[PDB]
């Protein structure tokens, strides 16, 4: 019984996902992780994305074509959460400080930190360079989006026993098919206009009935503020 | 999509853009003071909530929606032609009703519908419009593109693309060597033909096989036979 | 002597050389002062060159934690033909600290190793020159310092046992990472990134305390080739058996191969496995040949993210390989694409069958399903769908309802997304329900009612010969083309003025209807106002005057009365003689005439 193990994810190409100034990308010769911009110097990204050399691209729309509206600022200092657990991928959040202050325009801006914890069923938007293709390997180079309401805590805990804590929540009710080709890492999660979390990991590329796991940043708002104050 | 060129201000006053959820998803044409004509395929599955459709009249640039010549409007009523199939891609023409009305101006003008028993002869060059791409996929252009492509008779169209029914309800436009097409990427406007000294709503952008590929005609929705259906809703 | 930016002068200030050349191991200054230990004051230990057989070095801030970023470099030189083995006991730091071991000295170095926050274990360099570059990229209190113990060894008298056997606890042992690869193997203690991909524990040790090698675990998105090379093996008089454990877990595992290469250029492959084999360590058994000097390699092809391949417990023995007690590995079952095609299910139903789930509405509906429901009713009876529950995806999943009994079906309504939807009324006694599904995010489904009856959506006609509009409001005489808004549909205000026997589309005679009877009009006097009123009534553009031909009709003509407000008053009183037919002439509305001075591009 031979098989191929291939599928596709729902289309989210949009109009190249423009008018998203809070989306940034991390480059080390190629796109590996995303992130969100919170102020003129600090960004929010997953802790596991730590690398020796990381280049932060602001307002990028194409990862291979330069349209002249992209800001390239090299990373100066990267701070990871002291309680990050590599085995369980808990506390998967880190902050990267830009060497130079960013330029705020129609394509680069900041998103306010959340003030209230997310609620079950709240509509959320996830931005990132996802792997959407009809068949074969046709990974696009344009920004994409996909809606993802927050699921209940009990269902999230039961989905992945022994690996879910109070800092994690499911992606959404979307089955996601059997694509098994992840293309999102550290992507911003915005609910009601506030960055409620970032992309951390999941069981494949959102396998059927097994949604991914996002790192809630509401409990980490105080840690982010303390880090900004200590490294202003 | 290849073949696009620069468009002057006010060159195509009857070309309007349709936004769903904040992105340019399809295109439409201005026929009357309260109705638009667009492709039924690109508006299928989104007619239950007309409030999410944003109609931009007089749009010239993707990221320059600030000139006073452009008057945004909302959509309250969406009607799809009952003869649409979604399997044979036949009769992909739908009408959208504006919120209240639109005032006629230099940069926003209506387009005349084809009259009864009025068929544009094949081989006559006609203009195309839309916010398409330069490459086949990706890299959407922020400036409206225009190109001239002669009409192709359906007798050769059904043979060049032996995958559909084509029949007499479609109008094909393309080149033997290719290079100019508007079928894919983004419709962003209909097919317009000018005779005497005035343009007409000869065709509406429809499906296609490939862009800028030889022996790949571009399908456009025929409007000559649908004049009565549009005029039933115009008044 | 002045030097250009990016270059620094020597001690004698006679020649300008590149800044990187200083303290790099290459003698470029005429006096040879570029390699002086005092000149290369790294401040870490006060020494730069270690020409001894063995030794050790310290880093900056020995008694107290470091607080400033200091760059330190060390070079160790030994006799030609000898290799240097670097051994580390326990190394920790504040993330941003790389020893940067390089192969050789000068500009010929590429890379040897880069370990941060973890103990490197043991690193062996098969060269007489070893270079390190201590770097600090943070202003916080990093680790106290770095030390390394090394010992010189011949490295060419090693037998096959030491060269081949490696349980991955003392570093990579004598294996040499290939320099012609897209990326290098990574030795990481315990589990790594990409959950459900890569080992969660070491095979040799049994738990996370062990160390194993694998493909890079960075969340990349490109295909890369990794390779590991071994020292040449001396000839033997007895065939030998090669044993190793491989862990190929992941949905994107491409291929793992050995590809033994010899000095005779007769390279061949002795082991090759493809695809996922589950989260279990499999045993690999290889017999040996090629008595001449040859190198054992492990060429692994790395796909995009979630394609980790790991190797552990490499060992060598002698004699013909014994029977493999461990069973031959098998691929994962994989979710079978059992030809979704079109499920079909129920097709037609009658009045007794009303309530029905779509396919499996309590749970879900299958992907790639095109379900056709044929709702057939008795003659003269309409069909009301009357949706009970409806939960689709959003814009992809769509329920299409059409009108049957004819080849050219008429679309009635399209329903999609969550939430309740309105009822559907069919024109004739046949309704077709079409369900188009996608391969992703298949919701529970929908449930119908199948209500049939007479005039389900047709309101009762008005009595006493009273006209009725689309909305059903009673309009006996009030709004019969009188210019009101009694019904929002506007059917009661239908055009009661039209052409008759004309020359073209925008031409005709007088034909005005007051309530239900069409009749001619009186236009003895004609001005611009009446022409504009006629144009507005006919829905045309600007018009002009017209003249009659001959009074060929003497019927019940109705005079036309104009008003300053533009409204036309119809007076059914023929107080005139010798009535004549009047031609109605108007022009179409202004259409999209080109105005911009478009240029010409002959391309
Ligand atoms: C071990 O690694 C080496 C180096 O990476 C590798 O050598 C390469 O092998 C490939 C294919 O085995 C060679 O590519 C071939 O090039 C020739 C000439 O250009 C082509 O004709 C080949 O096409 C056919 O090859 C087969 C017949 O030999 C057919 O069965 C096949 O279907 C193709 O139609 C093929 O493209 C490549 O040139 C070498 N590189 C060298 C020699 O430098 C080797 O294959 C690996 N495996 C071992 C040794 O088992
Ligand atoms: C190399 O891999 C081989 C696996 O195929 C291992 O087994 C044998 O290797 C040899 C040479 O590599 C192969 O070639 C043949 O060898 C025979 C040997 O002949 C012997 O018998 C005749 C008749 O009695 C005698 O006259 C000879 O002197 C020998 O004693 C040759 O006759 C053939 O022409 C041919 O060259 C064998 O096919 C192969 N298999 C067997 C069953 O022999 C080999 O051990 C590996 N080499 C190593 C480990 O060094
Ligand atoms: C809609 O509701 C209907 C309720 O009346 C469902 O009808 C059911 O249909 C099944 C399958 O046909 C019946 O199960 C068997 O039916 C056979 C039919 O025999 C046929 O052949 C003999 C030959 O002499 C002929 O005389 C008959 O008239 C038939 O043409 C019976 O012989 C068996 O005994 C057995 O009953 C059900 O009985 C029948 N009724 C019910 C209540 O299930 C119909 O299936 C529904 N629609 C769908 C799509 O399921
Ligand atoms: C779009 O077209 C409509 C219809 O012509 C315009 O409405 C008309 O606008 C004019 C000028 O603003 C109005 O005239 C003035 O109205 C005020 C009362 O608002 C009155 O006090 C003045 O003495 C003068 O009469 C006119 O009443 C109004 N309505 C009609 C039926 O003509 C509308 O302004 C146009 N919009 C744009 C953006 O051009
Ligand atoms: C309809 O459009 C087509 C193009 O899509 C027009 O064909 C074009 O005809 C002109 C002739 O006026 C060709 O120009 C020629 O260029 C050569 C280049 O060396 C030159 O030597 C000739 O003297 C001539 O100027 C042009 O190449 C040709 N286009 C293509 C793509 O071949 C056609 O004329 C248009 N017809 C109408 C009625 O508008
Ligand atoms: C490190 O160990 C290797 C042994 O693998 C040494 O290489 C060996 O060096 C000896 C010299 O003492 C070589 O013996 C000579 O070989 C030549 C043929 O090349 C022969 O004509 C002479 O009569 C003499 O026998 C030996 O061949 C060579 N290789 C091996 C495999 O033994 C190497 O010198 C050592 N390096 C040091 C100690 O720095
Ligand atoms: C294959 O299995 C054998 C058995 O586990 C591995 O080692 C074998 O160990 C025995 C014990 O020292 C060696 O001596 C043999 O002992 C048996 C029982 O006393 C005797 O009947 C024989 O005549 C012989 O003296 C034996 O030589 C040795 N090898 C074999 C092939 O039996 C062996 O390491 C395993 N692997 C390979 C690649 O052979
Ligand atoms: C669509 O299906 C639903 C159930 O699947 C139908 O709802 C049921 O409608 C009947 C009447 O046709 C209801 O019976 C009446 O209920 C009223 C109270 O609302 C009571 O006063 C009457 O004496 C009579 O019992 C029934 O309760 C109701 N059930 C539910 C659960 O709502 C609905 O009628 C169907 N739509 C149609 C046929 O157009
Ligand atoms: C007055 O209403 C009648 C209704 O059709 C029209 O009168 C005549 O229309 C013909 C069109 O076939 C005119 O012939 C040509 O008109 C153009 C202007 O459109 C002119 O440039 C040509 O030289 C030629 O005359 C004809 O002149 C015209 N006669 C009169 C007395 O008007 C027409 O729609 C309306 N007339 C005007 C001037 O708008
Ligand atoms: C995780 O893996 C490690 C790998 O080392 C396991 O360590 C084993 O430890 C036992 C302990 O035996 C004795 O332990 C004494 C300390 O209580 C020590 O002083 C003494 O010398 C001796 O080691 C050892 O026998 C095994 O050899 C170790 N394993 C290996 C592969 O060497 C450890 O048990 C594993 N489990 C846990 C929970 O850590
Ligand atoms: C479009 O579809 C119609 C479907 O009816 C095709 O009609 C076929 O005509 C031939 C010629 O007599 C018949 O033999 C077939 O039986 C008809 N089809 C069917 C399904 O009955 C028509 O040919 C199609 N047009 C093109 C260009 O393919
Ligand atoms: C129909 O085509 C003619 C082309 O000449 C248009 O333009 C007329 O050109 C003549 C030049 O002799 C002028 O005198 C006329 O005034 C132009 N207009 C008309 C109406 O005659 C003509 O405009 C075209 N028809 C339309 C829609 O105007
Ligand atoms: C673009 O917008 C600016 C707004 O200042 C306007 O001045 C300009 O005319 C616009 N250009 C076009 C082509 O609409
Ligand atoms: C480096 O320093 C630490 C702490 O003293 C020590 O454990 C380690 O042995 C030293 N380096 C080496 C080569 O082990
Ligand atoms: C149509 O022609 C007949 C011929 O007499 C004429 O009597 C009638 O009035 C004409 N049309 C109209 C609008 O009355
Ligand atoms: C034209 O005749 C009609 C017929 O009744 C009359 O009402 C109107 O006043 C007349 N127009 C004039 C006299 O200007």
């Amino acid at each position: 019984a031979p098989f191929d193990d291939d599928d596709k994810i729902v289309g989210g190409y949009n109009c190249e996902e423009n008018s998203v100034p809070y989306q940034v990308s991390l480059n080390s010769g190629y796109h590996f992780c995303g992130g969100s911009l919170i102020n003129e110097q600090w960004v929010v990204s997953a802790g596991h994305c730590y690398k020796s050399r990381i280049q932060v691209r602001l307002g990028e729309h194409n990862i291979e074509v330069l349209e002249g509206n992209e800001q390239f600022i090299n990373a100066a200092k990267i701070i990871r959460h002291p309680q990050y657990d590599r085995k369980t991928l808990n506390n998967d959040i880190m902050l990267i400080k830009l060497s130079s202050r960013a330029v705020i325009n129609a394509r680069v801006s900041t998103i306010s930190l959340p003030t209230a914890p997310p609620a079950t069923g709240t509509k959320c938007l996830i931005s990132g360079w996802g792997n959407t293709a009809s068949s074969g390997a046709d990974y696009p180079d344009e920004l994409q989006c996909l809606d993802a309401p927050v699921l209940s805590q009990a269902k999230c805990e039961a989905s992945y026993p022994g690996k879910i804590t109070s800092n994690m929540f499911c992606v959404g009710f979307l089955e996601g098919g059997k694509d098994s080709c992840q293309g999102d890492s550290g992507g911003p999660v915005v609910c009601n206009g506030q960055l409620q979390g970032v992309v951390s990991w999941g069981d494949g590329c959102a396998q059927k009935n097994k949604p991914g796991v996002y790192t809630k940043v509401y409990n980490y708002v105080k840690w982010i503020k303390n880090t900004i104050a200590a490294n202003s | 999509i290849v073949g696009g060129s620069n468009a002057k201000e006010g060159a195509w006053p009857w070309v309007v853009g349709l936004y769903y959820g904040g992105r340019l998803l399809c295109g439409a044409s201005l026929v009357s003071s309260d109705w638009l004509v667009s492709a039924a395929a690109c508006v299928y599955g989104r007619n239950l909530e007309p409030s999410k459709w944003t109609a931009i009249l007089g749009l010239h640039m993707k990221s320059n929606l600030t000139s006073p010549q452009t008057v945004p409007r909302l959509i309250d009523e969406i009607v799809i032609n009952p003869h649409y199939n979604r399997r044979r891609k036949d009769n992909a023409i739908a009408m959208m009703h504006l919120e209240f009305k639109v005032n006629y101006t230099d940069y926003i003008q209506p387009i005349c519908l084809p009259e009864e028993n009025q068929v544009f002869p094949p081989g006559r060059n006609c203009s195309i419009a839309g916010w398409g791409t330069v490459v086949y996929q990706g890299t959407t252009a922020n400036i409206l593109q225009e190109a001239d492509v002669p009409l192709l008779s359906n007798e050769r169209c059904q043979q060049q693309m032996p995958e559909y029914n084509i029949t007499e309800n479609m109008i094909c436009a393309g080149y033997e060597e290719g290079g100019i097409d508007s079928c894919q990427g983004d419709a962003g406007g209909p097919l317009m033909c000018q005779e005497n000294n005035r343009w007409f709503l000869a065709g509406v952008t429809s499906f296609g096989y490939k862009c800028a590929l030889p022996n790949r005609p571009g399908v456009y929705a025929r409007v000559s036979r649908f004049t009565e259906w549009i005029q039933s809703f115009l008044h | 002597i002045e030097c250009l930016p990016g270059s620094s002068p020597c001690t004698d200030a006679l020649t300008c050389i590149k800044a990187d050349l200083f303290c790099d191991g290459e003698v470029n200054c005429p006096d040879g002062s570029d390699e002086d230990n005092k000149m290369c004051a790294t401040v870490c230990d006060g020494r730069f060159l270690l020409t001894g057989s063995s030794g050790s070095f310290q880093a900056t801030h020995y008694p107290k934690p470091s607080e400033t970023s200091v760059v330190c470099q060390w070079i160790i030189r030994v006799n030609q033909g000898l290799s240097i083995k670097l051994s580390f006991d326990d190394f920790n730091t504040y993330y941003t600290d790389i020893l940067d071991i390089y192969e050789g000295v000068g500009s010929s170095k590429i890379l040897r190793a880069s370990i941060w926050e973890t103990n490197p274990g043991t690193i062996r360099i098969f060269s007489n020159q070893v270079t390190a570059t201590f770097l600090i990229e943070s202003d916080e209190s990093d680790y106290v310092g770095f030390n390394a113990t090394y010992t010189a060894f011949n490295s060419s008298e090693l037998n096959n046992y030491e060269k081949i056997n490696c349980n991955f606890e003392d570093g990579f042992c004598f294996w040499v990472q290939d320099l012609n690869d897209d990326n290098e193997w990574e030795r990481i203690q315990g589990s790594t990134f990409s959950p459900f991909t890569g080992p969660n524990f070491d095979h040799t040790f049994g738990n996370a305390s062990g160390f194993y090698i694998s493909t890079p675990t960075g969340p990349g998105g490109r295909q890369e080739r990794v390779g590991l090379l071994s020292l040449p093996l001396d000839p033997t008089l007895e065939p030998a058996c090669l044993s190793f454990w491989y862990h190929m877990y992941g949905e994107n595992v491409h291929k793992l191969s050995i590809n033994i290469s010899n000095d005779q250029n007769m390279e061949k492959t002795v082991f090759q496995k493809e695809g996922n084999y589950g989260d279990n360590w499999n045993y690999g058994q290889v017999t040996l040949n090629e008595t001449v000097k040859f190198k054992v390699a492990f060429n692994a092809f790395k796909n995009k993210i979630l394609s980790d391949i790991a190797l552990d417990d490499i060992s060598l023995t002698y004699g013909i390989c014994n029977g493999s007690l461990y069973p031959e590995p098998t691929l994962v079952p994989t979710p079978p694409p059992e030809l979704p095609t079109d499920c079909g299910g129920p097709f037609e139903l009658w009045e007794p069958n009303t309530t029905f789930s779509s396919t499996n509405f309590p749970n879900s509906y299958p992907n790639l399903a095109f379900c056709v429901w044929i709702l057939n009713a008795q003659k003269g009876k309409n069909i009301q769908l009357h949706f009970q529950e409806f939960d689709l995806e959003n814009i992809n999943d769509v329920v299409e309802i059409r009108d049957g009994e004819e080849a050219d079906s008429l679309l009635l309504a399209v329903y999609t997304g969550p939430g309740p939807v309105k009822d559907v009324f069919s024109t004739t006694n046949r309704m077709t329900v079409l369900l188009i599904t996608n391969d992703v995010l298949a919701r529970g489904g929908f449930k119908a009612n199948f209500t049939t009856g007479y005039h389900l959506g047709i309101p009762e006609p008005c009595k006493a010969d009273h006209f009725q509009c689309k909305n059903g409001e009673c309009v006996p005489l009030v709004n019969l083309c009188d210019g009101h808004l009694h019904c929002e549909d506007g059917s009661d205000e239908a055009d009661c003025v039209r052409f008759f026997n004309g020359t073209t589309n925008n031409n005709g005679l007088v034909r005005f209807r007051i309530q239900s009877i069409w009749h001619t009009a009186c236009a003895e006097n004609w001005t611009t106002q009446i022409s504009n009123d006629v144009c507005q009534l006919l829905g045309l553009g600007s018009g002009n005057s017209s003249k009659p031909i001959f009074p060929t009709d003497g019927g019940p003509f109705v005079k036309l009365n104009t008003a300053p407000d533009g409204h036309l008053i119809l007076t059914p009183s023929q107080q005139c003689l010798q009535d004549s037919l009047i031609r109605l002439q108007c022009n179409h509305k202004s259409c999209g005439k080109k105005l911009a001075a478009q240029d010409i591009t002959p391309k």
